[PDB]
């Protein structure tokens, strides 16, 4: 596997107040299975 | 234990507390502090 799906930044500097989320961050990846074309309900055979 | 491997939940857990902020003496809006304390089966108390 080499298949690029997609990207994202994090903003990250020394002098960060320490912090943390309270909710897991969602992020679209839906187009590229489809143009691999296994199908998305049957995606028991992927990984990343 | 210790031979369990490292495990992170997905999203946060809840517990309830309306009652008990509502028995202190105040509302919602008023600013307060939560404090957390650790008590193991060890003997000792661990890192809050």
């Amino acid at each position: 596997c080499n298949h690029p799906a997609g990207s994202f930044s994090v903003l990250g500097g020394e002098t960060e107040m320490p912090f943390i989320f309270d909710r897991l961050y969602k992020y679209d990846i839906s187009d590229p299975v489809r143009k691999l074309g296994l199908k998305l309900d049957s995606a028991g055979d992927i990984d990343l | 234990g210790t031979a369990e491997m490292p495990w992170s939940f997905d999203r946060l857990y809840r517990y309830e507390i309306t009652e008990v902020l509502e028995k202190k003496g105040l509302s919602v809006d008023d600013a307060f502090t939560v404090k957390v304390e650790l008590r193991a089966l060890n003997g000792s108390i661990l890192s809050s």
